[PDB]
């Protein structure tokens, strides 16, 4: 039993090998959009933080 | 050398450039980077060399030379 | 989960290694009782 | 957490809404009396620019 929890632990390990590239690839984008959007829109006009 | 990874990404996660960053100042409160960047950063960093940093280890990285220090 | 199946694994190893023993000693107490066997019919 | 959450997103609302009003006057607000102060005064530049 416990080898194949052991299996289900590389199984989980791939899964969050996946989830890992999603996060960085979108902190990718993020970046560039809020470069661009500092011509004073995020200050408060597209932040709407309700 | 191979310090360009960590010196490209850190610039790559935290929108500054690759001399912007300085050996003495600390990423959590000199560079801007809130608790969720910084989560983001040290993740990227495992993520780029295929390795692992655990919990306790992983909060030891709040000063920008430690990501060097445990990578070589 | 990692750590704790790697804490498992060698815990599981300590019994295993504990009850190979006990597997010989049965040997060996099953040799004594066939001479024991013998000697009750001897007698 | 859950009182917390439920109040948060007013409270959210009327910040937003009140950070733009001092912002529009020179004067920042920072109590319910000096709200009230700052009505007074705005009545004293209504009467003499009339």
């Amino acid at each position: 039993e416990m080898e194949n929890v052991q299996k289900k632990l590389r199984k989980l390990e791939r899964d969050y090998y996946q989830i890992r590239e999603q996060v960085v690839s979108a902190k990718a984008g993020w970046c560039a959009v809020m470069r661009m959007v500092k011509d004073n829109g995020v200050e408060r006009r597209l932040h709407r933080r309700e | 050398t191979i310090e360009e990874r960590v010196k490209k990404i850190i610039g790559e996660q935290l929108g500054v450039k690759q001399e912007e960053v300085t050996n003495n100042a600390s990423f959590v409160e000199d560079l801007g980077a809130d608790s969720l960047d910084t989560v983001e950063l040290v993740m990227a960093l495992e993520e780029e060399f295929d390795t692992e940093i655990p919990d306790e280890e992983a909060e030891k990285i709040t000063t920008v030379q430690a990501a060097i220090d445990y990578i070589n | 989960s990692h750590k704790q199946l790697a804490t498992e694994q060698y815990r599981h190893v300590e019994m295993a290694r504990e009850l190979a023993e006990q597997s010989g000693a049965s040997s060996d107490l099953e040799t004594d009782h066939q001479a024991a066997s013998d000697h009750l019919n001897l007698v | 957490i859950q009182s917390l959450t439920a109040r948060a997103p007013v409270w959210l609302a009327a910040q937003d809404t009140l950070n733009q009003l001092c912002e529009q006057s020179g004067e920042t607000l920072a109590s319910s009396n000096d709200v009230t102060e700052y009505m007074q005064q705005l009545l004293e530049r209504e009467r003499e620019a009339t």
